[PDB]
DNA sequence: CTTGACAAAAGTGTTAAATTGTGCTATACT
DNA sequence: GCACAATTTAACACTTTTGTCAAG
């Protein structure tokens, strides 16, 4: 098996948090009407009914 | 001088004159005085714990109550680096134990930024001193800046020693949040003692509601 | 309370600025500043129990 | 109180007249050639009978006895040196006094405009240095600008020294200051940046953005050059802060442990090194070596096949081939049991 | 407004301050896109 | 609760050392002093007095 | 796999414990069954 | 491999904590600021406390357990475990002795006790304030001798090291009815408005006209 | 198991670019 | 704050080792 560089870095919900997924919410940098963090290419925001 | 004519018949410092040819002595006894930690180191150097015991020994069977008392509270002490075969003069110290790194960590979290210990900046802001110092006692520079920054060095050390036992404790500059020295792991209910050695987290738990 | 005090912070930063510099040419626009202030309330609004 | 204390005892001392201060330099400057005229004499260095003199001046055996466990020695390169001098005819014993003075002076002069380098280091705090602290990297800014005036130049010696004040206090906070270390152009260049942030912020009167502020900095200025050295910019966090609203809380328990293995990781690692074994058992002789002599199983360090073809006396090329039939053919037996199949992540 | 002591001269020229966070309808703020509220406060009044 | 005062009380002061290596006024405990007059009798020596 | 748990030896925090005694130029030192030095810290600190 | 029954406690002394020391931090750095390696001789520093990876010395020369415990003629680093920097303290060297504040604000004080000294007058001694006397030398002090284990301060300290002095001030255009170099007496008049306060010689200071 | 022929990878040496470490200026200012 | 010596790094021309292929 190919050793890639890249690995794995996901997000998995916690332990017995669960439901259904009603918004998505992505602001990378960069990006009109929005400041990021210096350092911080983009940031993911799930909602979990 | 004057090749063995003139000779001053008094104690004191002497003055050496170009202008008007004349060696004049000044009245004064060359004393020694040392003031700070060194001082005290002599004196606790040079302190007989055997003599002062036979010493206060006669001393308590005084018939007073008092001087027998602090006679007694004194021997006590005495008496202890007796016994344990350890001596006084180590109570002032010339090396500073440095704590091992793991002990005071420095690790980046989520996001990137770092982290750090307190004790870091103390075990830091005490070498900055000890050093500045250090290089003034080699270049020739005068009395009063030395006794003032050998003074930071006194207060600094034991800032990572005791932290507060001795005027407003040192924080990061900008915030009010005391710097936890050695003694301020020790001590206290959320300290090393109470906390992480007659209680800890365990392994194989959990907990609910009945 | 929090926006006097905050902005005595500021009325220093104004009494070392014009004590310097060019006393000639010289403009409140040079001589305000904002952190002494925004700072002072970012403050309260956050950390104030 | 070491605050007050500093305070008083440069107030000890009264500061200098006009008349007293060029005198001083006078002396001091004729001491410091008297030296050297010292050292055309009975052929010493610069430095050497200068040092010298302090140890007979600056003190007894206390000078020479600490600074360090190694500086120079007393006894031996110092002792000979103030017998060296002390014969010497009536024409260059002089200038050896002219030399204890003259030295002299000038801890004068530096006591004397003390209580000018307290008042300067005074608009600088802030730094993270408190007074004290920054007030004495400043005063030895002051020890440079005495060494270094001239009074043939008829400048009031405030003007010389202020200047190498503030030099030294400004080389001590790019120096010290924040808790980790940066290099001494960088610490000064972020300082112009937020200098040109707080001005166009303040002239445009809404905050910049990364781009106008690089903008108004200058060439080569970029979008990503002001927050690359920004990142850099912002100092670590104290472990003490704490969390929530409680007052039992810290930041530092909070921070977990990956430099040490985890049991689960010890099992882990301990049955992929035993299942691997017994899977290793089912192999040819010379290839159950050869293998492990390739992945570096053996004394941990891995061998090329030049050193394995050495080891058992074939070639190069035999060995890649037995490597070859090796790992496939425990491709079989894997493929089959499904022990091994696992630690895929 | 700045204005010179000795010369007399006026100069005014309007600047900026900063960001007050505003209420909203509710009576609550949002700090750092957060939903915070201001609880009142009590001591004893000023006086002898 | 009686634990807890034979705790209280096992400490003495005392008084005339007699030929123990001890001092006036060196306050230590019970069982001690007890066990060291102990021996001292059997040595000969004078015991040493003490208060609660 | 099975075998009853070993005997556990050093809990850690007392090491840490001991070492940051030592910053404080306190000597902390473990005995055995007769005044014996006793070495905690296995090949560690030993220099 | 040996029972644990016992616990003692002892004062550290400076030549044991240079024992325990495996080297002397001297930069109060923490680490680089972009590669964010322990500094030569930083807090953190590898080459001193050990590696921060297991088996591997800093340059990367020695990656093994293949070698263990010897030390690199490169880096310098120890090749070991990383979990050695927990147990591995520093030193730092101090220039002037200075004491541990524990003894010094301790309630019963033991340096304070020992000594024979008092909190309130150990407080400025060790803080660098008022001299204390070591060997007199044949001293005296507003008539009654000064002795050992007595306290000065900076006036009489000097006052008896480098004698007294007494400055009078001239105003400009007025002239001493006094040679230079003579012997003047207390209460003798060196000018118009000067009165000599004591006996010894008087000295010109800067002369306006010749 | 074995040669010879090769290209990729890992060395080995000298440079151009950059990054970092330093001394310093002079109206006066204590 | 700046001219600049000091030292580090990425730069790159090129030599040698090591994985490898078609054929014995
Ligand atoms: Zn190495």
């Amino acid at each position: 098996e190919k050793a890639r560089d890249v690995k794995d870095t996901s997000l998995r919900v916690p332990p017995g948090e669960g439901g259904i997924v009603v918004g998505r919410l992505r602001l990378r940098r960069g990006d009109p009407g929005v400041e990021l963090k210096p350092g911080v290419r983009e940031v993911v925001r799930v909602f979990v009914a | 001088a004057d090749g063995g004519k003139v000779k001053s018949e008094i104690y004191g410092r002497v003055e050496v004159d170009l202008v008007r040819n004349v060696v004049r002595v000044v009245e004064s006894y060359d004393i020694d005085a040392r003031m700070g930690a060194e001082a005290i180191q002599e004196l606790l150097k040079e302190l007989d714990l055997e003599k002062l015991e036979r010493e206060l020994l006669e001393e308590m069977k005084h018939p007073s109550r008092a001087r027998r008392a602090k006679a007694r509270k004194r021997l006590e002490v005495v008496r202890a680096f007796l016994d344990s075969g350890n001596r006084p003069e180590w109570m002032i110290l010339e090396a500073v134990p440095v704590l091992p790194p793991d002990l005071r960590p420095m690790v980046q979290v989520d996001g990137g930024r770092f982290a750090t210990s307190d004790l870091n900046d103390l075990y830091r802001r005490l070498i900055n001193r000890n050093n500045r110092l250090k290089k003034l006692l080699a270049q020739g520079a005068p009395e009063i800046i030395i006794r003032n920054e050998k003074r930071m060095l006194q207060e600094a050390v034991d800032a990572v020693i005791d932290n507060g036992r001795r005027g407003s404790p040192v924080t990061n500059p900008g915030s009010e949040r005391p710097l936890r020295s050695l003694t301020d792991i020790l001590s206290g209910k959320q300290g090393r003692f109470r906390q992480n050695l007659l209680g800890k987290r365990v392994d194989y738990s959990g907990r609910s509601v009945i | 309370d929090q926006f006097r005090v905050g902005l005595a912070r500021l009325a220093r930063g104004v009494r070392e600025r014009m004590v310097m510099g060019s006393p000639d040419t010289l403009t409140p626009a040079k001589l305000v500043n904002s952190r002494p202030l925004e700072a002072a309330l970012r403050e309260f609004f956050s950390r104030s129990q | 109180d070491p605050v007050r204390q500093y305070l008083h005892e440069i107030g000890q001392v009264p500061l200098l007249t006009l008349e007293e201060e060029i005198d001083l330099a006078r002396k001091v400057e004729e001491g410091m050639e008297a030296i050297k005229k010292l050292s055309e004499a009975t052929g010493l260095d610069q430095e050497l009978i200068r040092e010298v003199v302090r140890a007979k001046i600056l003190g007894t055996a206390r000078i020479q006895k600490i600074p360090g466990l190694k500086e120079k020695p007393d006894p031996k390169t110092v002792e000979e040196v103030d017998g060296k001098l002390k014969s010497l005819p009536k024409e260059l014993k002089r200038y050896l006094h002219i030399a204890r003075e003259g030295e002299a002076a000038r801890q004068h002069l530096i006591e004397a405009n003390l209580r000018l380098v307290v008042s300067i280091a005074k608009k600088y705090t802030g730094r993270g240095l408190s007074f004290l602290d920054l007030i004495q990297e400043g005063n030895q800014g002051l020890i440079r600008a005495v060494e270094k005036f001239e009074y043939k130049r008829r400048f009031k010696f405030s003007t010389y020294a202020t200047w190498w004040i503030r030099q030294a206090i400004n080389r001590a906070i790019a120096d010290q200051a924040r808790t980790i270390r940066i290099p001494v152009h960088m610490v000064e260049t972020i300082n112009k940046l937020s200098r040109t942030a707080r001005q166009l912020q303040q002239e445009l009167g809404r905050e910049p953005s990364y781009e106008e502020i690089a903008e108004a900095m200058g060439p080569g200025w970029d979008a990503k050059r002001v927050e690359e050295t920004l990142k850099i910019a912002q100092e670590p966090v104290s472990l003490e802060t704490p969390i929530g609203d409680e007052k039992d809380s810290f930041y530092g328990d909070f921070i977990p442990d990956e430099n040490l293995p985890s049991p689960v990781e010890a099992a882990a690692q301990s049955l992929l090194s035993e299942e691997l074994e017994k899977a290793l058992s089912k192999l040819s002789e010379r290839e159950a070596m050869v293998l492990k002599l390739r992945k570096g199983l053996i004394d941990g360090r891995e061998h090329t096949l030049e050193e394995v073809g050495a080891y058992f006396g074939v070639t190069r090329e035999r060995i890649r081939q037995i490597e070859n039939k090796a790992l496939r053919k425990l491709k079989y037996h894997e493929s089959r049991t499904r022990k091994l199949r696992d630690f895929l992540e | 407004q700045l204005i010179h002591k000795d010369t007399g001269l006026i100069k005014e020229d309007e600047v900026f301050l900063g960001h007050l966070p505003l209420m909203t309808e509710d009576g609550s703020f949002i700090i750092n896109g957060a939903d915070r509220v201001i609880v009142s406060q009590i001591h004893r009044s000023p006086g002898v | 609760i009686e634990i807890v005062v034979r705790q209280m009380l096992k400490y003495v002061e005392v008084t005339d050392p007699g030929d123990s290596r001890l001092l006036e006024g060196q306050v230590l405990e019970k069982w001690d002093v007890e066990a060291l007059n102990e021996r001292l009798i059997a040595e000969g020596k004078v015991p040493v007095a003490w208060k609660p | 796999k099975g075998e009853d748990v070993p005997e556990p030896s050093v809990p850690e925090s007392f090491r840490v414990l001991v070492k940051e005694l030592q910053a404080l130029a306190l000597d902390v030192q473990t005995l055995d069954e007769k005044d014996n030095p006793v070495d905690i810290f296995e090949g560690l600190a030993s220099k | 491999k040996k029972e644990v029954r016992k616990v003692r406690i002892a004062l550290a002394s400076p030549e044991k904590i240079r024992s325990w020391s495996y080297g002397e931090v001297e930069k109060p750095e923490t680490i680089n600021y972009r590669t964010l390696k322990p500094e030569r001789d930083g807090l953190f520093d590898e080459r001193i406390f050990g590696p921060i990876k297991d088996y591997e010395c800093a340059c990367g020369k020695y990656k093994r357990q293949r070698f263990e415990g010897k030390v690199c003629e490169r880096c310098g680093v120890e090749v070991t475990r990383s979990i050695v920097r927990r147990y591995r303290m520093g030193h730092i060297e101090l220039a002037t002795p200075a004491a541990h504040i524990w003894f010094v604000k301790d309630v019963p004080s033991k340096i304070g006790t020992l000594l024979d000294l008092s909190a309130t007058e150990l407080e400025q001694v060790l803080y660098f304030n008022k001299y204390i006397v070591l060997d007199p030398k044949g001293a005296v002090l507003d008539g009654v001798p000064v002795e050992k284990r007595q306290l000065l301060t900076d006036e009489e300290y000097r006052e008896l090291r480098y004698g007294k002095q007494e400055t009078y001030p001239l105003p400009a255009g007025v002239d001493a009815l006094v040679k230079d170099g003579e012997e003047v007496v207390k209460g003798q008049e060196l000018a118009p408005g000067v009165v000599s306060r004591m006996d010894g010689v008087a000295l010109y200071r800067f002369p306006r006209r010749v």
